[PDB]
């Protein structure tokens, strides 16, 4: 899988709370975490499916 | 970790441009204005609340909440967008809708 | 506009 | 609001929080008059978003609020999303929403207010208190 | 809220690898977790949108 | 399985791998003719889950399998999901599987075969090797 | 954690009713089977997996992963849907469609 | 059925 797949979530330097997805590779599964609205790194999905397509099993 | 339930306030400087990119440097662009650094920080919950201070003594939209310090820093500058350099983009499209 | 009804207290 | 303090009740009226359809508060904005709200462009606000007037306390389920539904988001198309400039978008509501003691609308400057650096200003909102 | 959104994820007796959602106080908002397949408790749910409509703010 | 070992690669050739859309694995399965799966009636396998067949290594892209879709899941109506009694569901491939070297069936029992305690059998899975 | 990549195996012996129900007394049923409590143990992912045991040289699907210790402990029994009081059950399904 | 075509090796 993508390299991107392993990144930490990036909150960014905006001020919103947005709920996104990212993929937790040590849990195996994407999790949510909170987005500041600008800056988004590619570990950064709208959906859990989105996320679990691009980065599943990464 | 959570937002507070109860709508918060802060009081805070505006700064002057060449004050604010002494830190931010070339990122201040030309809709942005700048205050804080003063103790106090806009942080992740409050993006597009205002900034306001009075004119004539009414309270007037000076700012809109941007961006920041990426751990909402207390020292640093506060980036608000500048509502002077949009406000004719917001009287244009109200009078077209 | 920007005339609140209920007075704001600031510190 | 990092080291802000708690705001006395209704007394910033034209702020508002935008919501999703389950009730989850993601940014705030202003009141303009009884049918526009401003926010900023990165909040990536929809039509299926709302906005709430008139709340102090998300956390009583008690408080008197008007949910108002977002009939068209304007964002601003020169909005920068790599530099972040031109941060705005407006919202207009599809329903009016009603003045009242604790629901109305700040004042916008014009184009060519000098608000002096130093001066003294205020903001608000519901975000982290603590990062 | 209902007190059963402050309660921890249960993953349960049963070895399956389930994906749910459930509402993290601290932080606010739904979260993933892996379900064992039976014996639910009442904060565990198959959306992330069910989950916040049933604790959010919670 | 934890403390369990490696499977020599393809040497349990009926079992499957349960996932879904995505190809997150939930659970597993055994082949027990070409159109047809047994699995644990608590994996809440539905039709838009898939059966995945002649799989060794889950992070292997190159790996030879068959992808094969579920027609229809018929999960025992006595299941207890209290107890967990009777937990035993069929799903009926919508594709037959193939077999061959890495993919074909296991045996069933008769109803009055009798297993006794203390027999070593053996258990396979893609499970947690600790928890 | 995280799943094994490859496929594993647990060698674990077949135990009677009564000494599983030494451990988990009246949570075993009667379509129910234990074994393990030896130093290995079915976790979350193995469920709906086979336990085979050798039948006059084939292997023969005797339990279905089910349900176990909460934390996968390997000194508890493992408990399994047991094949032989589901059989007919499968071969009637299969019959009829 | 039951017969492996690749022989399952156990300790």
């Amino acid at each position: 899988r993508p390299d991107f797949c392993l990144e930490p979530p990036y909150t960014g330097p905006c001020a919103a709370r947005i709920i996104r997805y990212f993929y937790n590779a040590k849990a195996g599964l994407c999790q949510t975490f909170v987005y500041g609205g600008c800056r988004a790194k590619r570990n950064n999905f709208k959906s859990a499916e989105d996320c679990m397509r691009t980065c599943g099993g990464a | 970790a959570n937002t507070p339930d109860r709508l918060q306030q802060a009081s805070l400087p505006l700064l002057s441009n060449t004050n604010c990119k002494k830190y931010w440097g070339t990122k201040i662009k030309d809709a942005m204005i700048c205050a804080g650094a003063s103790g106090v920080s806009s942080c992740m919950g409050d993006s597009g609340g205002p900034l306001v201070c009075k004119k004539n003594g009414a309270w007037t939209l000076v700012g809109i909440v941007s961006w920041g310090s990426s751990t909402c820093s207390t020292s640093t500058p506060g980036v608000y967008a500048r509502v002077t350099a949009l406000v004719n983009w917001v009287q244009q499209t109200l009078a077209a809708n | 506009c920007g005339v609140p009804a209920i007075q704001p207290v600031l510190s | 609001i990092v080291n802000g303090e708690e705001a006395v009740p209704g007394s910033w009226p034209w702020q508002v929080s935008l919501q999703d359809k389950t009730g989850f508060h993601f940014c705030g904005g202003s009141l303009i008059n009884e049918n526009w709200v401003v926010t900023a462009a990165h909040c990536g606000v929809t039509t299926s978003d709302v906005v709430v007037a008139g709340e102090f306390d998300q956390g009583s389920s008690s408080e008197k609020i008007q949910k108002l539904k977002i009939a068209k988001v304007f964002k601003n198309s020169k909005y920068n999303s790599l530099t972040i400039n031109n941060d705005i978008t407006l919202l207009k509501l599809s329903t009016a929403a009603s003045f009242s003691q604790t629901v109305s609308a700040v004042c916008l400057p014009s184009a060519s207010d000098d608000f002096a650096a130093g001066t003294t200003c205020v903001t608000t909102g519901w975000g982290l208190t603590r990062y």
